[PDB]
RNA sequence: UGGGAGCGAAGAUAAUCUAAUAUGUAGCUCCGUUCAUGGAAAUCAAAAGAGCUUUCACUGAUUGUAUUUAUGAAACGUGAAAAAAAAAAAA
RNA sequence: CGGCGAGAAGGGAAGUGUGUUUCAAAGAA
RNA sequence: AGGCGCGCAA
């Protein structure tokens, strides 16, 4: 049992990407 | 300015056969369009890709790069002729990318409303090309043609109805709702127009083989004699597997002529590879077909692509898929199935010797039905089963999964003597 | 109403303080109004502070308006204001930020972020955005646009349904 | 809340009958004086004791018997030369 | 005082907090050039053309109206009348 | 593009861009259908003077759809009767100084405005207005005064 | 309007209930914080509206007295909870007023894209690939898209 | 005071839906699994169950001295590091303890 | 001085007894009460907002602490009272 | 027919997902 | 400001 699910984080990491350079 | 190396461009696709005058000024063509960043159109971006598409060089690789860049950022403003332009145009310079692809598709499903009848036809055309199965933009294109069917042209009516066999999506009664559309023009049909009913109609298995002659006919008289040389690979296997397929030997000695140039000729084709399977296996096991023989390395590279096709199956996850509930099944019937045996000289997806099953998916990379390979394993004794991919997608539970493969697999094992009428 | 309340402001700073309103009231009625007043509401969401016509002053709220200079319309200014109940006039926005003192460091500002709030009022009275904020023109990622992670409960649920 | 470097974090904003109520033997440690807000002592104004001076600590058992006790602080005799005074001071506390 | 036993929404699911990623099911499956150009130049030449009026715009053949238009667009402009 | 972002205009931004279209006289029954869906859409979400500025503009544009002018009087009526008396006011002067307007819907502002001033009975009556004084003069301009005002503006001075 | 003829006097937002799931006979639009599915059916069934909009307890305050404040304030957004309320209340058959968050729109569009497919898939296995009919007639992919939305939160209930 | 000397046995669902059953056994039968196939209501039809092997106490006194002395705080702080690794303080569609204390210091509501 | 500061009990309730209550009470020492206490947010709150400090009523004997006895002018908030911020760079 | 913007401390607090909110441990009657 | 109550029938 992963947490927090790692498709949730990647997704995060993505949105933040682009708005924080 | 900004249109004279558009025009240029244009002036230098003038030169797309034989290309080799133009070679330096497509070098100079590649660093002006590098340079000349944010100052042209989506179209003008749409055009430069078209033109440095048919060439290959370091000048094409740079426009390659640069239009991948640009497109990104350029998609929402495009209309869809020039979507499905730029999808072609990096589909042929090998720079696509899986999701650059999926928001081309996606800008296609959400402008729909917006199709014409050449952006129906092409966007079916890149579908059934790419084997890209999307059941809600199918049913919208679908619903398009059959709403507009007046709208086609009889040429637009061919490349849809070949397009759409291709992708699976079309039954009985719609391929003759749209045969019933393309028969007053069949004569003024032109050679590939033919050759693509021909291919739609034996992939559908039409229940009238007399319009298959016709076409067969047709096809025929347009294209002329081999010794004319008018006749293109593709044309020629079409017109061999459905001769095959259909068991008009009696009546297609012409074919046979056709038969010994397409041996003749080379190999490099990349999807062909199951029709050829099918129309050897013929040849050498239907005596009534017309005599050819087959060259050793003909046959060693139908293997390669079989051991190639092999790979592409263990590196595919629907297999696994299957085998789960396969070995499910052994609880009820304890069935021995196993992956990429060999039922006759034939290769199988999955075998259980035991009770000579085999069973196989219907994918639509195939040009062929298999009617000939299920034919040909019913001969040497092998009950043959393939698994409609459509049927297969339709169900969501494994449980379902269970019921479907069940209900495939009743009928033989009545005749294998598992089971109890 | 998405577009409303995600706006992202562009005029010019005097530009924007040149447009400002002088309060105007009018009572409400004797009874209950038909609706609510609706002058910056979309599909029933108010997506800014309103100034409001109809207020119904209180002793509190009428001392306020009566004493205090900062509520005295007829001699109000952007650039200069009171603040609250006071009899000194800053210089705004010069008076809002913090400076450096005679040994160099920093200092925190003349007027203290309590006092910026009843500055910030003022202008939302005169109908003025508060274009003092220090990213006025960047837009935020609203806390409420956050992807949400239900409760892990669900996730071992299904985890264990699995 | 305001004052931190101050004791009484959680009784500041707690209210008025909390903070007539508070009852010193919860405290079981000693508190620093000049966080606490404690008069200095005669003693530490009559030597030089900074941060420290008499204070009170509370015991507590597993039998919840409470008893307060006073402790004094710790502190040395020493002599220092004083330029500034110019002479020897000698048993400052 | 007295309820309905039955409340045929309890059990309502807001969105999709999956374990796994959002998969598409798609996801498990994954001569002419002068008609093509001479198509292209035919658009692009159009784009190029000067209006007489502004409104004339959208004053372009029935092949090349989407198809969606040449079914709805006699509808719109039978109802709309001017 | 305009099509497209029609639903997500403001109520000033429809009648805006249909004023433009009324000054520079471009007229395409095609747009002018497509548009007056996404306005009717949006109908209930419409102010009066950008309600009046958008049917004078369309009968401009030559627009003679009498269903939709008909929705248009309906969401015309139920905002007469929802507006406050001093935002009525407003509205009205608002109304007299449009580009584009429909005759029709300034005689019902003016009906609706003189039934509020002689509605009014008392000070309380009276002081839903800002400035009643100045309401008067206006009303003296535009020979709207009344005796049951008067006597309501003398009760209100008291 | 329910505080001020003191039908109800509001301190938290109202909630409607029927009783017997006795009829009502007048059509009327009523704007509550709840409302109970016979109240709502009943309202329903001769043409009435149930809106739900969503407020804090500022914005509920200063809807219910407006006249207290200077300065309306904006109506703020709700939280996960709130999302999931408001939306069951529109499964229910309530208008819903409230911001939508960004995440939820985007959730949305995918669902919707997967859900669509879904029923493609199940059709043209059926063999019904073809929307035979008017196109007149025929429902549009938005209402589609929410009939399959609306199911799939349905899923684990009794409907 | 009850002087059996039955062992208690807990029979847990096989299907791995965390249900069980419980009984007791004779002492002669300590090595002997017992097994049953019992309705399990998580997937809704008879499944079978299994014994399983089944491999100082924080009293009120205690913890009434851990909390005014904190003097043995992690004995308490192990719960609540498992509560929170479980999934407890998730803050919504949680009556009981959705937070893990208020705005303001407080442990609230009290649930036990 | 049932106001504020320091130290700080037992008789009484718990039907004995412990905690807790009594109570931070009594005694003792020290402030000396609106010209006073205190005080102009590194505050409180929710993703809306309030705006130093102080007094009254409600929220409410609610949420709490004590877990046999009881204690609890809680926090946010609401309606009122009073209203203040800061003459002041030298001359 | 409003344009890249007017010196806001790099510190404190708020759930530990801080993208967000708030304040400046520094001043008078 | 706040408090209690507010049919279970039609």
């Amino acid at each position: 049992f992963p947490w927090p699910p790692e498709h949730h984080t990647a997704r995060r990491k993505r949105r933040q990407a682009p708005g924080l350079g | 300015d900004a249109r004279c190396l558009v025009d240029l461009c244009w002036a230098v696709w003038g030169f797309r056969g034989a290309p080799d005058v133009v070679e330096p000024l497509l070098n100079r063509m590649a660093s002006v369009v590098v340079r000349r960043e944010n100052a042209f159109t989506p179209k003008q971006l749409g055009t430069i890709a078209f033109t440095f598409s048919w060439f290959r060089g370091a000048p094409t690789d740079t426009v390659a790069d640069f239009v991948l860049a640009e497109c990104v950022k350029l998609l929402p403003e495009m209309e869809p002729f020039h979507v499905t332009l730029l999808f072609g145009s990096l589909r042929r310079m090998r720079c696509l990318n899986r999701d650059v692809a999926n928001l081309m598709i996606e800008k296609l499903t959400d402008d729909i409303d917006r199709f014409t009848s050449d952006d129906v036809v092409g966007v079916l055309r890149a579908l059934a090309a790419n084997s890209i199965t999307r059941g809600f933009l199918l049913r919208r294109v679908a619903t398009l043609v059959f709403d507009n069917l007046d709208s086609f042209k009889p040429k637009q009516l061919a490349s849809v109805l070949n397009s759409l066999t291709l992708l699976r999506f079309l039954t009985v009664e719609n391929g003759e709702e749209l045969f019933s559309c393309l028969s007053g023009s069949l004569s003024e049909l032109p050679a590939a127009s033919i050759a693509e009913i021909l291919e739609a109609l034996t992939i559908l298995n039409f229940p009238r083989p007399e319009v298959v002659r016709t076409c067969l006919d047709l096809l025929a008289e347009k294209n002329g004699l081999i010794s004319q040389g008018s006749w293109v690979r593709d044309h020629m296997i079409i017109a061999a597997h459905a001769v095959i397929q259909f068991q008009l030997y009696d009546k297609n000695p012409v074919v046979k002529p056709l038969l010994e140039e397409l041996f003749r000729s080379r190999v490099n084709s990349s999807r062909t590879q199951h029709r050829v399977e099918e129309v050897i296996h013929a040849l050498d096991l239907e005596k009534a077909s017309p005599r050819v023989d087959v060259p050793p390395y003909w046959r060693a590279m139908i293997d390669q692509a079989n051991r190639e096709e092999q790979a592409r199956l263990e590196h595919s996850g629907l297999q696994n898929e299957l085998t789960l509930v396969l070995d499910s099944l052994r609880g009820k019937f304890q069935l021995q199935i196993q992956k990429n045996q060999q039922a006759g000289p034939y290769s199988v997806q999955f075998l259980d010797d035991e009770t000579k099953i085999c069973i196989e998916i219907d994918y639509p990379c195939c040009r062929t039905p298999h009617i000939i390979k299920a034919r040909h394993l019913k001969q040497l004794g092998y009950h043959y089963l393939l698994v409609d991919c459509w049927q297969w997608r339709r169900l969501r539970s494994e449980a379902e999964q269970t019921v479907f493969l069940k209900q495939l697999l009743s009928g033989p094992l009545l005749e294998v003597g598992r089971l109890e009428g | 109403l998405q577009r409303a309340v995600r706006e992202i402001p562009w005029k010019s700073r005097q530009d924007i303080l040149r447009e400002r309103e002088r309060p105007v009231y009018a009572a409400e009625c004797r009874g209950t109004p038909r609706r609510e007043y609706s002058k910056n509401v979309i599909d029933g969401v108010r997506v800014k502070p309103t100034f409001n016509p109809f207020v119904k002053l209180n002793k509190a709220k009428r001392y306020v308006l009566d004493n205090w200079p900062s509520r005295n319309w007829d001699d109000w200014s952007p650039y200069r204001c009171y603040v609250r109940g006071s009899r000194r006039r800053y210089n705004i926005p010069q008076d809002l930020l913090p400076y450096k003192d005679e040994l160099g460091e920093w200092h925190p500002p003349r007027l203290s972020a309590r006092y910026q709030a009843d500055v910030k009022k003022q202008y939302l009275m005169n109908n003025l955005p508060w274009v003092w904020q220090k990213d006025f023109y960047e837009g935020k990622m609203h806390f409420g646009d956050r992807e949400p992670l239900g409760p892990k409960v669900w996730y071992r649920k299904a985890f264990r349904e699995e | 809340p305001k004052n931190l470097n101050l004791w009484g974090k959680y009784l500041r904003l707690v209210g008025r009958g909390a903070r007539r109520g508070f009852k010193k033997w919860q405290v079981i440690p000693p508190i620093p004086v000049k966080a606490y807000g404690r008069e200095p002592s005669a003693a530490s104004q009559t030597g030089l004791y900074h941060d420290e001076d008499f204070n009170y600590h509370t015991k507590r058992t597993f039998s919840m018997r409470r008893t307060r006790r006073k402790i004094k602080p710790n502190v040395f005799r020493r002599t220092f030369t004083s330029s500034l005074l110019n002479v020897t001071i000698p048993n400052v506390r | 005082i007295k309820v309905p036993r039955v409340d045929p929404f309890k059990g309502f699911r807001l969105a999709r907090f999956s374990l796994h990623e959002p998969t598409m099911p798609w996801e498990k499956f994954e001569d002419e050039a002068q008609a093509l150009g001479e198509e292209t130049q035919r658009l692009e030449r159009l784009d190029h053309e000067e209006l007489s009026d502004a409104a004339a715009y959208d004053d372009m053949s029935l092949t090349d109206m989407p198809l969606t238009e040449r079914m709805h667009r006699p509808k719109r402009l039978e109802n709309f009348k001017m | 593009r305009v099509l497209k972002l029609a639903p997500s205009f403001y109520s000033h931004e429809f009648a805006d861009f249909l004023c433009c279209l009324a000054r520079l006289k471009i007229a395409n029954p095609s747009f002018l259908s497509a548009f007056s869906q996404t306005l009717v859409s949006r109908l209930p979400e419409i102010a009066f003077p950008d309600a009046c500025r958008c049917v004078g503009a369309l009968r401009s544009l030559g627009v003679a759809q009498q269903s939709l002018f008909d929705l248009f009087d309906e969401r015309q009526k139920k905002e007469l009767e929802l507006l406050p008396t001093q935002l009525l006011l407003e509205d009205f002067q608002k109304v007299l100084s449009l580009e584009f307007s429909w005759q029709a819907y300034e005689n019902m502002i003016q009906e609706e405005f003189i039934k509020r001033t002689e509605a009014m009975v008392d000070d309380k009556d009276v002081d839903e207005l800002a400035d009643p004084f100045a309401c008067l003069n206006f009303m003296k301009t535009r020979n709207l005064v009344s005796d049951k005002f008067l006597l309501a503006l003398s009760k209100w001075c008291r | 309007h329910l505080n001020d003829s003191r039908c109800v006097k509001v301190k938290n937002g109202v909630s409607l209930f029927n009783v017997n799931d006795y009829p009502f006979p007048y059509k009327i639009s009523i704007e509550v914080a709840g409302a109970d599915q016979s109240s709502i059916d009943a309202i329903r069934r001769v043409g009435g509206e149930v809106i739900i909009v969503y407020r804090n307890r500022l914005n509920l305050r200063a809807h219910i007295k407006p006249y207290k404040f200077e300065v309306l304030p904006k109506t703020a957004r709700p939280n996960l909870e709130m999302v999931h309320y408001l939306e069951k209340m529109r499964a229910r058959g309530c208008v819903v007023k409230y911001v939508k968050p960004q995440w939820l729109i985007d959730e949305e569009k995918s669902l919707k894209t997967e859900l669509a497919e879904f029923e493609a898939e199940a059709l043209i296995a059926k063999g019904e690939a073809i929307e035979r009919g008017d196109p007149d007639l025929r429902e549009s992919v938005d209402d589609l898209q929410q009939r399959l939305l609306k199911r799939f939160r349905l899923r684990e209930t009794r409907a | 005071r009850s002087r059996s000397k039955r062992l208690f046995v807990q029979l847990k669902s096989a299907a791995m839906t965390n249900f069980c059953y419980v009984t007791r056994k004779s002492p002669e039968k300590k090595n002997f699994r017992i097994a049953l196939r019992k309705y399990d209501p998580g997937v809704n039809k008879h499944v079978m169950f299994y014994e399983a092997r089944l491999p100082k106490q924080i009293t009120l006194s205690l913890q009434r001295y851990i909390r005014w002395t904190g003097k043995q705080v992690k004995l308490l702080l192990d719960k609540v590091e498992k509560a929170w690794e479980y999934g407890r303080f998730q803050k919504y569609f949680d009556n009981q303890a959705p937070l893990l204390t208020d705005r303001r210091g407080r442990a609230v509501p009290r649930y036990k």
